[PDB]
């Protein structure tokens, strides 16, 4: 396995690997959510299930390939999977699609039919799925009066005031030639190589994105989602992150795994871990953690996430995260720090190493539509052992030591403290 | 009748001074960390009409 690079208009890459027999091809867009006024909200989502929708039938039918989409915070992507044998067929039919022409994919029935679709998926979406939800609008606080905390999926009342002017406006705004990658994951050597750079085969409308007047921003602000009809109560805590490209990304990912997940109900799960784990055992607090460490091109969010039962244990969880947090800057032995590495190395290896072509393809565009070039695994697995006992210390106490956090939550959260006590806790201790 | 008056008022002129800081002191963190309480907002959305 190795990266291949190459650039003339538009950037194409390439990570060939030979034992894999599934050839993906498909383009990537650096300008997703983050890049979407909150009176557009849903456009990007209206454009994934509008090329979702109809051609599908016509993929499988002419043809025979398995097309599929992802936006997260900016990475509007559009992969096209194959067989290792057919993929100028793939290249082909995105040519078809996006460069030419996309009048007849936008017509008022099958706009109307999307519309109502992504209504339907929409709410049910925000009436099912609770930890989504506080996550979203943990993401939603964190970043107030920003490009960086509408959702991903679009606010219910700002999808009915947008219908064919809106979304051809964000195709000529963003679709253009400066921000997109050409990702070849799969088993093809050279033929990617060369067919994505032609006379006339590339994305039309050179361009360039527009800029952005605010960057983005983090402050401390708390939203609360009370509703007692539901049984449990989901909780999330974050603060400010490092963005991609950054000498802290590896240190705050170990960080994430020092603590881990946890699920009281696997027998496999209740007997490893670090000091929290034993400290929550005795009595029956928490359900699910979640230690997240999310980066984006601007600013990320390293946070943490839960899901009790009880409810009048709320307060005790929240404490007992936060000391061991404050434990984790001051004394963290050697044993820990090498159990974490090697963690995260396999967790990476996992993450990296899937079969799949359709998420190693987007994990390749991701990486590279901020760098130039992927980082490799064995530079990634070189530098994670660089890290030591010392490096990730001094991260903790520059970014969680007395620092702003965000909080959300919904369900039964009447035995929550609102902020001042949950700030306390990370400097009223002796120290 | 009183043989402490000039004591007395250095006494008092000490502790209103002081007094004094401390009661300004207070009016200040007061009004600091009760401005995360005083200024909250509450948007009421009517639930779906569904038991
Ligand atoms: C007008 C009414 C009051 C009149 C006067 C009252 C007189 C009695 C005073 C009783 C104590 C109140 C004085 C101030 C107490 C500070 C708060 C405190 O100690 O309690 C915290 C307890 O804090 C801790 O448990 C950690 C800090 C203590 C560890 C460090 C100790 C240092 C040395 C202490 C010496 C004193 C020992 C005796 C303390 C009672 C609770 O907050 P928390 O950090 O637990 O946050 C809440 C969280 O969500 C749930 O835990
Ligand atoms: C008696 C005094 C009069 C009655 C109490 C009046 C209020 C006192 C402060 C209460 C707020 C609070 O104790 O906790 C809120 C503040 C906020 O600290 P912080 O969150 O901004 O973090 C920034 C600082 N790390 O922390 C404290 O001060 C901790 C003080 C702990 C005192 C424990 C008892 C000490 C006994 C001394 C004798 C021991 C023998």
């Amino acid at each position: 396995a190795e990266v291949t690079q190459l650039s003339n208009g538009i950037v194409v890459a390439t990570e060939h690997n030979p034992s894999a027999h599934t050839a993906s091809v498909g383009v990537v867009f650096g300008s997703g959510a983050a890049n979407e006024n909150p009176y557009n909200n849903g456009v990007s989502n209206l454009w994934k299930n509008i090329f979702l929708s109809k051609e599908n039938s016509a993929v499988a039918a002419k043809e025979g390939l398995a097309l599929s989409s992802n936006i997260s915070r900016d990475f509007q992507s559009y992969i096209v999977s194959s067989l290792p044998g057919s993929t100028d067929k793939s290249l082909d039919f995105l040519n078809q699609s996006f460069i030419q022409q996309k009048a007849n994919l936008l017509s008022s029935s099958n706009f109307e039919a999307t519309k109502k679709s992504v209504l339907k998926q929409v709410q049910d979406f925000e009436e099912n799925d609770h930890p989504n939800r506080v996550l979203e609008h943990l993401h939603s606080t964190a970043f107030q009066n920003t490009p960086l905390s509408l959702p991903t999926r679009g606010t219910l009342e700002s999808l009915e005031n947008l219908v064919v002017a809106d979304l051809e406006s964000f195709a000529n705004n963003h679709f253009l030639n400066s921000n997109a990658v050409v990702v070849g994951t799969g088993n093809i050597k050279h033929e990617d190589l060369v067919n994505s750079i032609e006379s006339k085969n590339l994305s039309l409308q050179t361009g360039t994105k527009p800029v952005l007047k605010k960057k983005a921003a983090f402050l401390g602000s708390e939203v609360r989602l009370r509703d007692d009809t539901l049984p449990k109560a989901w909780i999330s805590l974050a603060v400010e992150g490092e963005p991609v490209n950054s000498p802290n990304y590896f240190v705050a990912k170990l960080a994430a795994q020092i603590f881990g997940s946890y699920n009281a109900f696997e027998p496999a799960s209740r007997l490893q871990g670090i000091k929290l784990l034993d400290n929550i055992q005795e009595y029956q607090l928490c359900d699910n953690f979640n230690h997240f460490s999310l980066s984006y091109k601007d600013s990320g969010l390293w946070g943490f996430s839960t899901a009790t039962r009880n409810v009048t244990m709320i307060d005790d969880l929240i404490h007992f995260t936060l000391k061991q947090w404050n434990r984790l800057t001051i004394s963290v032995t050697d044993t820990e720090v090498e159990r974490a590495k090697s963690l995260l190395k396999l967790q990476l290896g996992q993450l990296y190493e899937s079969g799949n072509p359709v998420n190693d393809a987007n994990l390749l565009g991701a990486e590279v539509l901020i760098k130039g070039s992927k980082l490799s695994l064995g530079e990634a697995f070189k530098k994670i052992d660089a890290i030591t006992v010392k490096d990730v210390k001094a991260w903790a106490g520059k970014r969680l030591w007395d620092q702003d956090i965000a909080i959300a939550g919904t369900g039964q959260i009447e035995g929550l403290l609102d902020y001042m006590r949950i700030r306390s806790d990370m400097s009223m201790m002796r120290w | 009748a009183e043989p402490e008056h000039d004591e007395r008022k250095r006494l008092g002129l000490k502790t209103v001074i002081i007094l004094s800081s401390l009661y300004l002191l207070s009016i200040w963190v007061k009004k600091f960390k009760w401005a995360g309480i005083k200024t909250r907002k509450f948007v009421f959305n009517p639930p779906k009409p569904r038991k």
